């Protein structure tokens, strides 16, 4: 039903995506022929040509409480070509004070505006085959595609008038949209605000689309967890060598770190075993420090013109620790994760996790995905990331080798 | 003949205009060639004359193949070519014969002139211009123009594919049953249907190929097993390498051994054991190629072990879509892995090898989860699937490993199988200080400008050292002193470091390094029973480390 396309235009020099397909499993090749097959139908893709030579990933994931196939488009290259992305939309700084966030999808949504004939070549995929048997099936889209950051860009009108009537009626929720999820915030007890959501989804299906009780989220209960500093009645040398390192790092990061009372008690060459009794001065600033410690962290501030950047570090027993910056050491956020009952035996099931936890908490926190150092091989994470992932956006990553004491300093 | 086939809108690059590249005056025999070539093609449609209006033009040339007198027309589209918009990629991979699936009947259909039967965009043809010059210069040559997708252009193998595509497509959804792999102008089909439904299923496919302006070989004219394709032997039930010959020679040169282990990695897909490391060490520096380069002791211990592996015809088998997979990985010596891929016990569809990281410090564990990783992605871009593995290393071994390593690590389903030499973990650190164990602060230290550096330790039982080095770097004096400890110590130590550096290669349990030096390191900790290594923070008042730092700094700024 094509109503009037907005013309979209890429970067000037900026020209389209061609990235490699990465291969596929047989069962997620027949999932997407299927799924895909059944879009032409519906005429949101249709076949192409060799003459378009342009490319973007395509893979086929299961969200939670879902058994069903669905299609999921790496469009992170033609994200960073695209913006116009121009007229972005406004991220709300209420949505992380709110006692409960709702995350809602909405891109069903998108497949009903038309996209601009003239950008339909550059969101051009394929459909691989096994053993390279036959060609790969490509199409393009003809309507916003999902995955895109140019959809929710283009649909902005067409969502405010769905969500006006709601608005008017509930002034105190906050919605935000990012990508193909809304992002909803009220104060309510937990019961008023699930009846509000439940209204908010009939609101959504007047439209067509259908918006599935989804993940409940509490930025209230957010608390950036201190880097922590031992309790113990005797300490070794090795405790206090251990104890140096930790503030001597930390002292990077808050100015107000001392360390010279503690250093004292490290002289001479002694055995790493021997206890050693600490000095009433040492026990203020230690005390000092973890005052200092449990507070966030003076001069540090949200820079919209940088990207962000997360760390993980795998603690072992199922935990991980992360911190999300923009300048190394100048944490704007930092926390933990701990595998929920079932991943009992799988690293890369708990990164996966871990990640769409840390970008989820970006996108409230900040409206926008972090820059992941992931501590894993590349080809690993290639290989296995969508076996588990859940998401339908996709944050940019790299691979590096986390650094020993990293890990300590974070360790809890 | 020419295909009804629409065709494919093609462009020039956007701030682009045609090509416009003047005739070289050619021979008076090189002439006569072209205009008998090109009046042939013009009475089959490929080409067509213009007016004087297309401004356009490309080279054209005229060779003559030896052992006859037959002229050959050679268009130079080097200049259209960069012009020429970007498409495609035909694919993606080239089909690997282990993933063929087992079929009672296979046949081989290439598409006679290929490119010659597919139109060209009318649009574009205008581009295509070329001359034929007059003996001489003496006036206007012959122009024509192409009307089908034309010899070294850069859209033909593109839009051939595409076409292709196009045209199966109809006779893939009335027969979902029969499988074809396009490649090239290569046409491979197989069915389970007995000889007879087959050879009608052939026969109605070349006649829709046909009706669609592409000729075929009839029966008699079809190829027939054993099939030469891109390198492998083709039989109904079986594959191999193509007959591999490695030549017997005095004196080899760099360019014999490059052939070598071309020819030896190529034939390590089935062949199992093929070690190719002690000749790559050969082609090192090599800074020629006609040089002459003397083979190593081990060299031509891998060479014959090689022939040994090679003087038996080996066999893969086809993929049964109904069976698991099975991989399989010993490993055959320092950073070197084979593997094997098979459904029913020894029954190979495919072999391999693994061998990377340029010992950039790593361990057995570390090593063969990386070819698991090699053999997962192979898997699936060969069968679709990731195959059950069979590990020469201890559950409990790879336990320990991954649970207390950093990085997240993960491998699929595997059993052990205990095949010699087992994969394990030489030596590890201890988790907290060790009582009554000699503490030594060792440190390291090295002038920028000099290269010149000092490295050694203090103890808490008042032992002292300290040796100089030259041309070092400050890394290689944190790993001498830790040396230095461990080679002054005895059974039982404990070391504090203020090298991150160290501590990070040491922590990581590796068994095998390209540094001399992180070797002997190595060595020596596997002769201990009891190593705890430590950091702490550099130029700090931190007893030990501060006083290292005085006696090695020492006369090294
Ligand atoms: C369905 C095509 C096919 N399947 N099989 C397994 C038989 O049980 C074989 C071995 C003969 C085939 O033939 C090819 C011949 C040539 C040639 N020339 C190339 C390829 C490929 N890929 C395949």
């Amino acid at each position: 039903s094509p109503i009037e396309t907005v013309p979209v235009k890429l970067k000037p020099g900026m020209d389209g995506p061609k990235v490699k397909q990465w291969p596929l499993t047989e069962e997620k090749i027949k999932a997407l022929v299927e799924i895909c097959t059944e879009m032409e139908k519906e005429g949101k893709i249709s076949k192409i040509g060799p003459e378009n030579p342009y490319n973007t990933p395509v893979f086929a994931i299961k969200k939670k409480d879902s058994t069903k196939w669905r299609k999921l488009v790496d469009f992170r290259e033609l994200n960073k070509r695209t913006q116009d992305f121009q007229l972005g939309i406004p991220h709300p700084a209420g949505l992380k004070k709110k006692k409960s966030v709702t995350v809602l999808d909405v891109g069903d949504a998108y497949f009903s505006v038309p996209l601009d004939e003239d950008f339909r070549k550059y969101t051009a995929f394929t459909i691989p085959s096994i053993n390279n048997e036959t060609p790969g099936i490509r199409y393009q889209y003809n309507v916003l595609p999902q995955g895109w950051k140019g959809s929710p860009a283009i649909f902005q009108s067409s969502m405010t008038k769905i969500l006006e009537p709601f608005r008017k009626q509930n002034p105190d929720i906050v919605i935000y949209q990012y990508m193909d999820d809304l992002y909803v915030g009220s104060d309510l007890e937990i019961g008023q605000h699930r009846t509000k959501i439940e209204e908010l989804r009939q609101h959504l299906l007047r439209w067509g689309l259908t918006t599935p009780m989804g993940y409940e989220l509490h930025p209230d209960k957010w608390t950036v967890q201190p880097i922590v500093l031992p309790e113990k009645d005797s300490w070794t040398v090795n405790d206090i060598q251990k104890l140096v390192g930790k503030l001597n790092w930390a002292s990077q990061i808050y100015p107000g770190i001392k360390v010279r009372q503690l250093c004292k008690l490290l002289r001479g060459t002694k055995a790493l075993t021997e206890v050693i009794p600490l000095t009433e001065e040492a026990e203020l600033e230690l005390a000092e420090n973890r005052e200092i410690l449990k507070e966030p962290v003076h001069g540090v501030y949200y820079d919209p013109s940088k990207d962000l950047i997360a760390e993980i570090q795998k603690q072992g027993q199922g935990q991980w620790t992360y911190q999300i910056y923009q300048e190394p050491f100048k944490n704007l956020k930092t926390g933990k994760y701990a595998r929920m009952r079932g991943a009992h035996t799988n690293d890369v099931k708990q990164l996966t996790e871990a990640v769409q936890k840390i970008t989820t908490e970006s996108i409230v926190i900040w409206g926008k995905t972090p820059k992941f150092k992931l501590p894993i091989q590349k080809e690993t994470w290639e290989t296995w990331w969508t076996e588990y992932w859940q998401a339908t956006w996709i944050p940019e990553w790299e691979f590096v080798n986390t650094p020993p004491l990293v890990k300590l300093w974070y360790q809890l | 003949p020419i295909s009804p086939i629409e065709t494919v809108p093609v462009k020039l690059k956007p701030g682009m205009d045609g090509p416009k590249v003047k005739q070289w005056p050619l021979t008076e025999e090189k002439i006569k060639a072209l205009v008998e070539i090109c009046t042939e093609m013009e009475k089959e449609g490929k080409i067509s004359k213009i007016g004087p209006e297309n401004p356009y033009n490309t080279p054209v040339f005229a060779i003559k193949k030896k052992d006859s007198t037959k002229w050959r027309k050679l268009v130079d589209f080097r200049e259209l070519n960069k012009r020429t918009q970007d498409f495609w990629e035909v694919q993606l991979g080239i089909p690997h014969p282990a993933g063929l699936k087992k079929k009672k009947s296979v046949t081989v259909l290439d598409v006679g002139d290929a490119y010659f039967s597919v139109p060209l965009d009318e649009d574009f043809r205008k581009y295509t211009a070329f001359t034929i010059p007059s003996i001489n210069n003496e006036t206007p040559g012959i122009r024509y123009q192409y009307n089908v997708l034309p010899q070294g252009w850069k859209g033909s193998p593109a839009i051939f594919q595409s076409s292709m595509t196009k045209i199966l497509e109809p006779f893939r959804k009335q027969n979902p049953d029969i499988v074809i792999y396009q490649y090239m102008d290569d046409l491979y089909v197989g069915s389970d249907l007995e000889i007879g439904q087959h050879r009608t299923k052939i026969e109605e496919l070349r006649q829709h190929l046909l009706r669609w302006g592409l000729t075929t070989p009839d029966k008699k004219h079809q190829k027939e097993p054993p099939f030469l394709w891109m390198g492998y032997e083709l039989h109904p039930d079986k594959w191999t390498v193509q007959p591999i010959v490695l030549p017997e020679k005095d004196s080899w040169t760099v360019n014999d051994i490059q052939k070598l282990v071309g020819k030896l990695n190529w034939a390590s897909q089935i062949y199992p054991g093929i070690k190719v490391r002690q000749l790559c060490k050969l082609l090192r520096g090599t800074k020629a190629l006609t040089e002459v380069i003397p083979l190593t002791e081990e060299a031509e211990l891998e060479l014959a072990e090689n022939r040994e592996i090679l003087k038996e015809p080996v066999h893969g088998v086809y993929y049964d879509p109904s069976k698991d997979l099975i991989a399989e990985i010993q490993k055959q010596g320092q950073g070197q892995w084979t593997y094997q891929i098979y459904q029913e016990p020894f029954k190979n569809l495919k072999t391999g090898k693994y061998a990377r990281m340029r010992g950039a410090h790593t361990n057995d564990v570390k090593q063969l989860t990386e070819a698991v990783q090699k053999i997962t992605t192979e898997s699936i871009v060969i069968w679709g699937k990731t195959p059950k593995f069979k590990l020469p290393i201890q559950k409990e071994t790879w336990e320990t490993w991954w649970t207390e390593y950093w990085q997240a690590t993960w491998i699929p389903e595997w059993e052990f199988v205990n095949t010699p030499p087992l994969v394990k973990l030489w030596y590890q650190l201890e988790k907290e200080p060790i009582v009554g164990a000699e503490t030594f602060y060792v440190d390291g230290a090295a002038n920028r400008e000099t290269k010149l550096g000092k490295a050694g330790y203090v103890t808490n039982r008042g032992r002292q050292k300290v040796v100089t080095l030259t041309d070092t770097t400050n890394q290689k004096t944190e790993l001498q002193a830790i040396y230095l400890a461990l080679q002054d110590s005895g059974l039982e130590v404990n070391i504090v470091t203020d090298s991150q550096y160290a501590l990070g290669i040491i922590q990581a349990q590796p068994d095998q390094s390209e540094s001399e030096l992180v070797n002997q390191i190595i060595e020596q900790l596997i002769k201990k029973e009891k190593v705890y290594l430590a950091w702490v923070p550099a130029h700090k008042g931190i007893g030990g480390n501060e006083q290292v730092d005085k006696l090695v700094s020492a006369g090294i700024r």
